[PDB]
Parts: structure tokens; sequence; C-alpha cells
RNA sequence: AGUCUCCCACCAAUUCGUAUGCGGAAAACGUAAUGAGAUUUAAAAAUAAUUGUUUAAAUCAACUCAUUAAGGAGGAUGCCC
RNA sequence: AAACCAUAGUUAUGACGAUUGCUCUUUCCCGUGCUGGAUCGAGUAACCCAAUGGAGCUUACUAUUCUUGGUCCAUGGAUU
């Protein structure tokens, strides 16, 4: 396998692992989120390549693994709720009734 | 089922150049095959290691399957296969079979050294193990290699064709046929005809009272012969062909569009298969309610 | 791109000078009494009552414009972390609007935290902002092109 | 069959004086109840023996590791009664 | 200079003949059925072999190249 052939599908499997962890299933199925995230991680930890830590922080959920996500393509909403603070500030979701709450 | 993969090619070196009077024997001999009965028939090609190979591709065969046994093919009805048998006795350092291997299709070794078999044993990447049954054997064989090497794949090969040359000949190939299935254990074991004229060709029965009369039972000849030859004709296909054992390019939707069986659709050049499309999402998965 | 081009929202330099104006104009606003701030104008500066306007309750008027202070830090990762996608899944048409220099925290020194969004459709508010649509408008989904997530 | 382990002399004790889940003289030995684990792990892989494939990685099944000392008496719960 | 000792003992376990039993298939009979009886046949395998004795573990075996018992949130057909 030519190195730059090889980078050229690294890249694109990774484009095709993230372009299938949307649209309808891993937003609904739980199951198929949290399959896909696997993968999708199973795969990046085999290439040893750190993982962007601004999207890394708020990028998915933790109990189920589905997008964190508020209300050209109508879809589902991720978090049915996210308050203000009350105490401290947190985001729940529909998939699950889990809630992650983070601290100012 | 009937296979036969020992035809010689008259040539043993590149510098021959192969006169018309012996493709058509071998077209003759062809004939005779299929008159009588015969499935598969895999001629082989012999040449030595030690001399340098040619560095071409596309002049590396000189059997040329679709120019005139494919005009013949369409009136005889069967397939053809080239092999070729690296006879090799000392470990020199010409060795390039990674394009040997993807040229032809099954390649054979034929061993004169104990060491040269031990690393066409271990480390040759090879499909079939032929000895000298003209000449003596080199040594004593062993069990446990030979059996560690058929549960590793390649397996041993008997001409009952050889025998018919000559007279002092009969008695070396049966001192080393019985050996080798004394060593052997008689589980892998193919047999071949290496006949070069159509006068030494016989039918399966009488191949069967040969083996019977050597010392190997005629059920586990049969059982060789039909399941044992189509197992390793499998090998070396597959081995080339497609990837190593993981991806195919031939699909069979019936009986008859196997990655042996069939050889005019598959391209060889290249190893795409244009197929006009068969398969879309709209019809319905079950088979027995699938209707067009 | 998730977040990607979500760093580079505005792009234009004809922003400051009247930048300021409009916070002269917020002073204007906030200078009357608790009632008279939003006496002419609908002004919220609660995440919760921002969030709940955008969850669905009203669809009055289409034209909305949230402003956020960001793009530097001293600030709420954790909350700028998704009110893009939220202004965007929102069925109003929100403008949200980033204040391009990091020493207007005055912002965030007067209202509340430095957030703010506002129902556009007074004649002062659309006076500008038919003068800022035509400045910058850059909103999209992540789920449509997710073709630049973070390669290289 | 196999490059695996151990017994085939004793030692009121520098001699594994080891009452440690059970059986066993020992065993790099069999099995039982519970919890967890997967090069992101206690440890198996894609930078002592054995096996062609050589545990798992929807659920079950299989491997590894971490706990449960023998006998008698009192109270509570569940079953026939 | 011997301690020489195996209900195989030092790589020996040979040559065939006959009888019973088991698997499936071929048919008959009483009473559906019976570890039922009787012919017409095939098969009785594969892995492999001791070298001082015993136990544990692992690894090879049984596809017209003998068999047996159970399980399966495996699929295929039918009834409720
Ligand atoms: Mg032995
Ligand atoms: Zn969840």
């Amino acid at each position: 396998m030519n190195k730059d052939q090889a980078e050229k599908y690294q890249e694109r499997s990774l484009r095709q692992k993230y372009n299938l962890l949307h649209v309808l299933p891993t937003l609904n199925s739980r199951a198929l989120s949290g399959l896909y995230y696997k993968n999708f991680h199973n795969s990046v930890k085999r290439y040893q390549i750190m993982l962007p830590e601004q999207l890394k922080s708020g990028k998915f959920c933790s109990h189920c693994g589905c997008v964190y996500v508020p209300n050209g393509d109508s879809d589902e909403l991720g978090g049915e709720s996210m308050e203000g603070p009350k105490k401290c500030i947190q985001v729940n979701c529909l998939n699950c009734e889990k809630s992650k709450l983070f601290e100012w | 089922m009937l296979v036969d993969l020992n035809v010689p090619w008259p040539q043993n070196s590149y510098a021959d150049k192969v006169t018309s009077q012996a493709v058509n024997n071998l077209i003759k001999t062809l004939s005779t095959l299929h008159m009588l009965g015969y499935t598969h028939i895999a001629i082989n090609f012999t040449v030595n290691h030690s001399e340098k190979f040619p560095n071409d591709v596309k002049l590396l065969n000189p059997i040329d399957i679709k120019r005139r046994f494919g005009e013949l093919m369409d009136r005889t009805g069967l397939k053809l296969y080239s092999r070729i048998t690296l006879i090799i006795d000392d470990p020199s350092k010409g060795q390039s079979l990674s394009k040997i291997s993807q040229a032809f299709d099954i390649v054979a070794a034929l061993p004169i050294s104990e060491k040269g078999l031990t690393l066409s044993t271990t480390n040759l990447d090879i499909d079939l193990l032929t000895f000298q049954y003209g000449s003596r054997l080199p040594t004593f064989l062993k069990h446990k290699s030979i059996c560690s090497c058929v549960n590793r794949g390649v397996k041993l090969e008997i001409v009952y064709g050889y025998a018919l040359r000559d007279v002092q000949a009969r008695r070396q190939f049966v001192s080393n046929v019985r050996s080798v299935i004394r060593s052997s254990r008689s589980r892998g074991i193919v047999i071949g005809s290496g006949a070069m004229s159509p006068l030494e060709c016989r039918n399966i029965l009488g191949v069967t009272s040969l083996i019977k009369n050597l010392g190997l039972p005629s059920d586990r000849c049969s059982k060789a012969m039909g399941d044992l030859a189509s197992l390793v004709l499998l090998n070396g296909r597959l081995r080339n062909k497609s990837h190593k054992q993981t991806i195919v390019t031939g699909g069979g939707s019936g009986n008859g569009d196997d990655v042996v069986n069939d050889v005019q659709g598959i391209d060889d050049v290249q190893t795409i298969k244009v197929v006009k499309r068969s398969m879309d999402a709209e019809q319905l998965g079950h088979a027995s309610k699938r209707h067009k | 791109p998730f977040t990607n081009e979500a760093h580079m929202w505005p792009r234009v330099h004809d922003q400051p000078l009247i930048w300021q104006l409009l916070q002269s104009s917020i002073i204007n606003k906030l200078i009357h009494i608790q009632s008279k701030e939003n006496y002419p104008w609908e002004l919220y500066t609660d995440f919760n009552e921002i969030v709940q306007y955008l969850s669905g309750a009203h669809g009055n008027s289409d034209p909305v414009c949230l402003f956020v202070c960001n793009k530097d830090p001293d600030v709420p990762l954790v909350l700028l972390q998704q009110i893009p996608l939220l202004c965007y899944m929102a069925p109003m048409t929100v403008k949200l609007v980033q204040l391009p220099k990091s020493a207007m925290d005055t912002f965030k020194s007067v209202s509340k935290y430095g957030m703010l969004l506002l129902r556009c459709d007074d004649r002062v508010d659309k006076k500008f902002v038919s003068q800022i649509q035509k400045n910058v408008d850059l909103l999209q989904f992540p789920w449509l092109n997710a073709i630049k997530y973070r390669p290289t």
C-alpha cells in the first residue's frame, strides 16, 4: 500500500464513519449511536492521532451516545431541555433520562 | 468430476520455440481426453530455478489459452489452466516468485535435495510438491514433516503417467510411490498423468486399478480425484485471483459461474467483471416471494 | 464541518464605528427603568428565557437577532458549546451575531452575562438589520455537509 | 502422541511445622457461588507446554483474574405441613 | 558382581477362515408400535502406535472415510 493513497483512504474512511454517525439512526436509535461511536473511536485509536479538544468537550452523550443537539433537512433534536444554572448549568436529553452538568 | 493436473508442455527453457507439430499433438491429446471423458485439465510448464528469469510479464506465459485453446474450447467443452513446476536443488539467490505466482495459476515444485525440500515445505508459497519419480529419492522421507505440510497446505502428487515411458523406470517409480504413500499417511495425495501424447492415456478405471495395486484404496483414490483435486485447484485459483482469501472478484449466482468454473467470463488482464445491474433495493428480499 | 467554520462567522471591518454606537443605543435602553427598557424594544437577558423563546413558544415575528460576546478567553466555553445549533434549528430566522472585539466586555458588565436576543421588528431594528443582512450571514447544519470534521 | 508438572528414603522441623472454598500425599490439578474485565486492560492482539483454524468482543456458551477457614448452638424469612 | 524385575514387554504383537452384534437403505408379516423376526447389500472407521510404573492437564480423531445423547433470544415449512 502506497503512503499517498493510504493517507487519502484514511481521510475517506474517517469521513464516511462520521457521516454514517449522523443522519437517522445515530440520532434516533441510541444502540446504533453507541455502536458507531465505539467504531469511530476504535478506528481513530488505531491511527494514534490526537482529537480536537474543542469538540471533544461537548461532542456526544456519555450514557447512550447521541449528539447533544437542542431545538435543509428537518431532523430530531438531541437535547430536550437546557436550563439556566438554577444552581449550575446542566443539559438533558430525550433518548435516555440522565443529564450532564458542567460548572462555570 | 475428473481432474488431470500434469499435462506437460513441450518446452523446458524460454530459449525454445514450440513448433506446430507439438501443439497439434497437444490438441489431439486434449480431444482424446475429452472423448472418453474428463472435466478439468491443467497443463504443466516445467522450468529450472537456477537460470535467470526474463524481466517481463506478458512474455512469461507461453500458453495462449485464448487464441488457440479458446478457439478449440467452444468445440471441446472444458477448461484449461496453466501450471509451473519449480525444480529447485540449491538455495540460489534467483527468486522472484511474486511475479510467476501472479502470472500463473498453480505453482508446484520438484526438489532434488533435502535443504531445498525443507525450504519449499516451510517458506515457499506453493501448491503441490512433486518428486522425481524418474530419479531416486533424495533421502528418507519423514512422517511429521509431510503431515504438518498437509495440515498446512501443500500435498504430494503421484504421476502414474511416467511408468509408461521406460522399462527400468517402473521399479524406481513404484519404490518412490510406496514410500510417499507410507510417509504421507494417505491424506494429501493427488494423482496426475504426465503423458505428452494421447497414446499413453488411460480410463478412470485403469487409474483406479493401478493405484489400488500400488497400495492405496479405491474409495480414497476417487475421493482424492473428486474433492481433493477441486480443492487444490481452488487454492491456486483463489490465492492468485483473489486476495489472501478475504475478497473474491467472482460472484456465483447459480451453480455454473464459479471462480474455478467460470473462466471465459472473468477478465484476466484485469480482475473486474462487467455485469449488467441485477441487484437493486426495491426488489423483495425473500427469493421465494421475489418474482420477475 | 461541525464547528470548524463556526470560528469564522463575521467578515467586515466597517463594524466598530457603528458598534459602539449600538452600545450607545444599549445605554439608551438600559438607563430608563426596569420596565421602560423593554417598553419599546423586546430585549431578553436570561439564558432560560433565551432558550425558551427559541424552543417554539411563540412564532409571531420571524426576524430574531441574537448577540453573544465570544471568540475570546474568560468566557463559558460550556455555554458557547450549543447556541449556534440552537439558533439554527429554531424555526425563526435568528441572525446570530458575535461581538468582534474582546475589549467590548462592558456588555458582560452591563446587562447580565454578555447574551442578548431581540425581536427585530421595530423600525430602527430593521432600519439597520437590512444593512446587516448586506453585511454577514453564515449558518449551516453539520448533518448536511459533514465533510470537514477535522482532518489533517 | 506431545520441548508440560509431580510422587517413586526419613527428618515435633535452617526439612515450603500451609487448620486458608471443597476433594487430594503432591500437582505449572478437578470443580462450586458471586462481581468485574478487553492492546482505552491485572493480563491474550492489528509498532513453561500445546494447537491447521487456536477466549470473547447481539444474547447464551468458553478463558483469565479478584473473594468465600472446619464443626456445634440461638433468631428471622421462603416451601410441604 | 550382581541387584533382572511386567496377568504385552524393547520397538515382536504375524497369515487367513467362520459366528454373533451395530448404522442406514430394499421388501414381507401379525396388532399402529415393539433393543421383533427373515432374506438383498455396504460399512466395522479415523487419529495413531508402547520401551520402567501411576495421576493431572492440553492437543489430534469419527463427511457415501463405523456411532451415540442432549442443547440452541440459529434459520426453513405447518397448526393454534
Ligand atoms: Mg513413544
Ligand atoms: Zn442517554
